[PDB]
């Protein structure tokens, strides 16, 4: 199924996915296309940080699902 | 001095008080917290540690203490010194309580103040084919690079994008098809928490430290899809979280003006200074110091949001169970 990524630009990029996939799979996935190690990649679907671990079905995120792609400014 | 208490740093935690005096001043949430059935085994309760802080905060005239608050979490020791992100913690925290809210007084307090609405409108350009998706947010990555203000960065937000290239949009029996895709908003919370996306990957994490204007009142109804003539969408600055430092670290403060009457003051940890605007405001621009979260409060809901709390607003067994815990 084709989501979307917003990406540090604030530019939408499709990313090619299944409801099986992991969070870690997806992150993978963002490194393929848009070059972010998956270990500062953080995403953001409705007010929820998805989890290395869960699914996207787990999130009820299905096609045309939008996720927000952000780092970390630790302090 | 100042008629407000600050958080004690237990090491690295300038995140958690930064975040926490944040929250504590959102008056209607602190109300909430302060209700829920915590009647809960003590120190694993993140909602007992929420309502021990926010207590405390309220009543004590010396620095707080956030250490059964990090036990709650799961937390050993030596985590209270590695050094986080404060909106990680934000959508983590509030989950976790939005959560705990279910089935008590005090369901959808969260998504009442935080939660809006977007929708996705996507049209294919070559072919006749519509689609639409709203979904709910929290808070919003505004872009900054290449944006002189917050203005123009949520003219970027709204502007219609070509999914084109290995981006084409997967339109159904008509497959790959290049589109235009654009984003509105439905409506927006009664608080509104604005991330800026002072980032961007020499493969390194890199801080944008640009110059990045925000206003004091903020006029929103251009990017509604309708404007309601009743409640206009303009909001007045609340907080600004501040960030100091690196991508590997730094440090977190946050301007307030509590009451939203336009009297600022600063939270360093254990310290809180009053403040000028041009402080709080300006010399937050940038161009290593600069804002990173933005706490906007919607102008038709300041009153209910930031209403006075007083004691009458504790429950009493909570002061028992607080107060008879030495």
């Amino acid at each position: 199924m084709q989501i979307f990524v917003k990406t540090l630009t604030g530019k939408t990029i499709t990313l090619e996915v299944e409801p099986s996939d992991t969070i870690e799979n997806v992150k993978a996935k963002i490194q393929d296309k848009e070059g972010i190690p998956p270990d500062q990649q953080r995403l953001i679907f409705a007010g929820k940080q998805l989890e290395d671990g869960r699914t996207l079905s787990d999130y009820n995120i299905q096609k045309e699902s939008t996720l927000h792609l952000v780092l970390r400014l630790r302090g | 001095h100042t008629g407000y208490v600050g958080l004690k740093n237990q090491g690295a935690t300038c995140y958690m008080n930064s975040l926490l005096q944040t929250l504590f001043f959102t008056n209607q949430l602190r109300k909430a917290v302060y209700m829920m059935p915590t009647e809960d085994d003590s120190s694993k309760s993140v909602p007992l540690a929420l309502q021990r802080v926010f207590y405390e905060l309220q009543h004590s005239d010396k620095p707080v203490g956030t250490k059964k608050l990090t036990k709650s979490f799961g937390w050993e020791t030596l985590d209270s010194f590695m050094q986080h992100d404060v909106q990680e913690l934000c959508r983590v925290l509030l989950d976790n309580v939005e959560n705990k809210m279910k089935g008590t007084c005090v369901e959808g307090t969260i998504p009442k103040l935080f939660r809006g609405k977007m929708v996705s409108y996507i049209q294919c350009k070559e072919v006749d084919y519509r689609s639409d998706r709203r979904e709910d947010y929290y808070d919003i990555q505004l872009s900054i690079k290449g944006k002189k203000n917050i203005f123009e960065s949520f003219v970027d937000y709204v502007a219609v994008e070509q999914l084109d290239g290995d981006n084409k949009y997967d339109a159904g029996e008509h497959g790959l098809q290049e589109a235009e895709k654009g984003v509105k908003f439905l409506t927006l919370p009664p608080v509104l928490h604005l991330q800026l996306m002072r980032f961007m990957y020499t493969d390194q994490n890199i801080k944008i430290n640009d110059r990045f204007e925000f206003p004091e009142q903020l006029p929103l109804d251009e990017f509604l899809q309708k404007t309601d003539p009743k409640d206009p969408a303009n909001y007045i600055l609340h907080a600004v979280l501040v960030h100091s430092g690196d991508n590997h670290g730094g440090h977190y403060v946050v301007y307030l003006n509590p009451k939203g009457d336009g009297k600022w003051c600063k939270f360093d940890d254990d310290v809180v200074s009053r403040c000028t605007k041009e402080e709080a405001i300006e010399h937050n621009y940038g161009g290593c110091t600069n804002a990173y979260m933005l706490v906007y409060i919607r102008e038709s809901k300041l009153s209910e949001v930031l209403q006075a709390v007083t004691d009458h607003d504790i429950p009493q067994q909570l002061v028992e169970r607080l107060q008879e815990e030495k």
